[PDB]
RNA sequence: GUUCUUUGUAAAGUGCCUUCGAAGAGUCGAGUUGUUUGGGAAUGCAGCUCUAAGUGGGUGGUAAAUUCCAUCUAAAGCUAA
RNA sequence: UUGACCUCAAAUCAGGUAGGAGUACCCGCUGAACUUAAGCAUAUCAAUAAGCGGAGGAAAAGAAACCAACCGGGAUUGCCUUAGUAACGGCGAGUGAAGCGGCAAAAGCUCAAAUUUGAAAUCUGGUACCUUCGGUGCCCGAGUUGUAAUUUGGAGAGGG
């Protein structure tokens, strides 16, 4: 990052020599796996899309993604966590049955 | 209730302070049981101090970033810079604060110096039993004092660059201020259609 | 692995065999009895990783729990006081209903020490749970500091106190500014933050 | 009494109700022919236990601490195999050379990943009826999670024979019961009498 | 401290390259309610409804959207002073 | 025909444990009023009285889904401190902090997540005997719905 030396500004501190840490796996907490993705994909086969999944996938193929964005919005609550749920189904749509 | 000029005082005594009270009449007493544990600890502990190895780590804020502070344990980055492992370094007499890390090399130095003077002074005996006793030094932390990482010098020559330093702050602050709105005009002349 | 197949499985309780367990164990409950004893784990992925071990000195307590609230005891529509309190059926229950179950099987056989309960079936009239029991009497757990700590009389009626999952949860005691009001034991910090303690040479 | 009450409605109340594609594939169990030879052939595959574990310490007493035998002494185990997590992870890496899926297991939940596995990891299986009869020739209890990644060159003959029989009469009829919703079989009451209703109000 | 005995094809630590590194859900937060409460457009806690995920997710004390980051790993556990 | 099989249970139950006491102090739930506002519901009283559930000398807390914005810091606990302030409150009466600094005292760790399978190999009990808080010859069961044994994030695991 580096500072400027000035007591304020973009960086209100000292340009003192930085350094690097070790591989703290507590910055690696967001991990997947060949054992988990095997299961997470084997899941959509052992059970696949449930009642809520059928419901919302038809909401995109209804009036758009903005409409299906306020459906998963009424299921999780995080407008941003919802945008995640949106592209995940287009992965069920395009990636699975589209080609 | 209110009569004649006096300060408006907020004295939280509407409840039963006269029930959940504790005047430290145990001041000098619990203070003495303190020094007692010291000597009772020792008899047991054999030749190891009332405290273990604590580092020199600078303090946070705009108020305490001025001087260092008696750190907690010891990172494993500073642990292998000394030459040993934590499951074995703690079984010696050095603290290990693994949840914390070092982001400065200037201080990492003053802290790696504390690991050399301390280890070269630890007469350690195995599972022999004879253990050639070499007494012990009271407090471990009061034996390796605040080596306040380089306070620099206190007598140099005159240097003037004519920036005023006062406007280097009137503008240093104007830097972080109009950053977003000066990028608003810089957003127009950023994209070329 | 195998158990993690069910770890991700014990997550999508919405269709086929999972939604089918809604129309199967709901009746399994309203069949045996209400507060009873079971045999082997119903969801090995949870129990185990949460504290279950398939060895002697091991039993399970599957229990039926009622939902809703806790309407203020006071007979009829009388509360004897100022409106700030008044309300009756519209009253919370600071402890989770989950504790209700533990505190029941827990004190049906206090010879045991409650480890932790696990959710498995919610309805309308009820919200069901199950229990993993550690026995401080069989040499099967009384020969393993892997979980030996349980048998000590300092663990007397685990569930009815707050040393379980729902416990530290139903105590408000967790690390962080999210709990500054009570990052210490409720009345410890309370008595503390109000207590007027004075010195020898009062400063 | 109450123990016959709850257990009878348990599986028979599960039959009026429409069983998911995860189930229903049941009743579509092992034919009476497979049971006959899968009992006469699996009677030559029995794992270590009892006198077998004892006879092992006497043979290494004349080998390991005798003519210095490094880990190897007696012939490697050639019988039937077992293990939930053992035969579960076996199919996940093709290691299995025979699959026998758990018929019962009160909690059919920890055996839900057995079927969809052989799917995107092709391995011939047959949902065999006998979690107990399985425990008898494996000298265990009620697990039904059996494996067989090898055998002898005197019995591997009848192996490939039923290898294709189970595969076709089970593994290939599986890609079919994929869009199959079973169950819904009523009794004589709402059935034979349900005939008097629709037969005396429609085309009669 | 001394004496009678190898548990030993014994057991474990830092080194090198590499393939890896799973990491806990009727949780999480959202919704509304009432209490609590410095926590003020939720301080937690509980309620019935909803019920995910992994460059993700809790937090950054003013709602909300986009941009990363800083920051840490819940949903499991023992522990003297 | 014979024998398994899971659940249920059965019994002056082989054979084991549970209640309660005390109850300054603590860990939950619980729950106000009087009082104060010069009257008064919101508030306050007070998440206190009483109420009911449970231990132990301390039990609870306890290694971070913490604090921070800095060169950062660094388990919990309790202590001067912050400060009766920023702040909550007919923003009326009054309520009410934390992180820093200083501080005694200070400490670390364990289970599931893997395929060891060339090996159910482990743990309860009974039983001759013994150096008896247990042990080995003899004999069952829980457990294969993971006890052994590998595995805990700051890491660290199969191959070589």
């Amino acid at each position: 990052t580096v500072k400027t030396g000035i007591a304020i500004g973009l960086n209100k501190g000292k340009k003192v020599t930085s350094m690097t840490p070790a591989p703290k796996i507590s910055y690696k907490k967001g991990a997947a796996s060949n054992r988990t993705k095997f299961v997470r994909s084997l899941v959509r086969e052992i059970a696949g899309l449930s009642p809520y999944e059928r419901r919302l996938i038809d909401l995109i193929r209804n009036s758009g993604e903005k409409r299906a964005r306020k459906v998963a919005k009424k299921r999780l609550g995080s407008f941003t966590r919802a945008k995640a749920k949106v592209e995940e189904m287009n992965n069920i749509i395009a990636a699975s049955r589209r080609h | 209730a209110i009569s004649k000029n006096l300060p408006i005082l907020k004295n939280h005594f509407r409840k039963h302070w006269q029930e959940r009270v504790k005047v430290h009449f145990d001041q000098a007493g619990k203070k003495v049981s303190r020094r007692n544990a010291r000597a009772t600890r020792a008899a047991k502990i054999a030749p190891r101090p009332l405290d273990l190895l604590r580092p020199v780590v600078r303090a946070p804020t705009v108020k305490y970033n001025r001087k260092v502070r008696a750190g907690r344990g010891f990172t494993l980055a500073e642990v292998k810079a000394a030459g040993l492992t934590a499951a074995y370094a703690r079984t010696i007499g050095i603290a290990v604060d693994h949840r914390r890390q070092n982001r400065n090399q200037e201080i990492f130095d003053a802290n790696v110096q504390r690991l050399k003077e301390y280890q070269s002074k630890i007469i350690v005996f195995p599972r022999n039993g004879k253990a050639p006793e070499a007494e012990q030094v009271l407090s471990a932390a009061a034996t390796f004092p605040i080596a306040q990482p380089a306070t620099d010098v206190e007598a140099r020559a005159v240097q003037d660059n004519g920036e005023s330093a006062f406007r280097t702050l009137r503008l240093a602050r104007s830097e972080k201020k109009f950053r977003g709105i000066r990028e608003k005009r810089a957003r127009e002349k950023a994209e070329a259609e | 692995g195998a158990y993690k197949y069910l770890e991700e499985l014990q997550r999508k309780k919405q269709s086929d065999v999972l939604r089918f367990l809604q129309r199967v164990r709901v009746w399994e409950y309203r069949q045996k009895n209400v507060i009873h004893r079971a045999a082997r784990p119903t969801r090995p992925d949870k129990a185990r990783r949460l504290g279950y071990k398939a060895k002697q000195g091991f039993v399970i307590y599957r229990v039926r729990v009622r939902r809703g609230n806790r309407k203020r005891p006071v007979p009829k529509g009388a509360t004897y006081g100022k409106p700030t309190n008044q309300g009756v059926n519209e009253l919370k229950y600071q402890r989770s209903l989950r504790a209700t179950a533990e505190e029941r099987v827990g004190r049906r056989a206090a010879n045991l020490r409650v480890l932790n309960s696990y959710w498995v079936n919610q309805d309308s009239t009820y919200k069901y749970f199950e229990v993993i029991l550690v026995d401080p009497q069989h040499k099967a757990i009384r020969r393993d500091a892997r979980y030996n700590w349980i048998c000590d009389p300092v663990h007397k009626h685990r569930e009815a106190r707050g040393l379980t999952a729902t416990g530290k949860k139903s105590r408000g005691i967790n690390k962080g500014h999210k709990f500054n009001n009570t990052k210490a034991g409720r009345r410890k910090t309370w008595k503390r933050q109000n207590t007027l303690s004075l010195w020898r040479y009062r400063k | 009494p109450e123990y016959v009450r709850v257990q009878r409605q348990k599986k028979i109340l599960s039959i009026r109700l429409k069983v998911p594609p995860t189930i229903a594939q049941f009743q579509y169990t092992l034919d009476r022919n497979t049971a006959a030879e899968t009992f006469k052939l699996f009677n030559k595959y029995r794992p270590e236990t009892a006198a077998e574990k004892k006879e092992r310490l006497t043979k290494e007493a004349a080998a390991v601490a005798e003519g210095k035998s490094k880990q190897d002494a007696s012939p490697k185990p050639y019988a039937v195999k077992y293990g939930l997590n053992h035969v579960v992870a076996l199919i996940e890496n093709k290691k299995a050379k025979l699959v026998l899926i758990a018929n019962d297991v009160d909690p059919i939940e920890l055996v839900v990943f057995l079927p969809a596995l052989c799917k995107k990891m092709g391995v011939p299986y047959a949902i065999v009826k006998g979690k107990a009869r399985l425990g008898t020739l494996v000298n265990q209890k009620t697990s039904a999670v059996a494996a067989l990644t090898e055998v002898r060159a005197e019995d591997e003959a009848a192996l490939a024979k039923l290898v294709s029989t189970i595969d076709a009469n089970f593994a290939d009829k599986y890609d079919e019961v994929k869009k199959h919703w079973g169950g819904g079989i009523l009794g004589n009451k709402a059935q034979a009498k349900m005939d008097k209703r629709a037969k005396n109000s429609d085309s009669a």
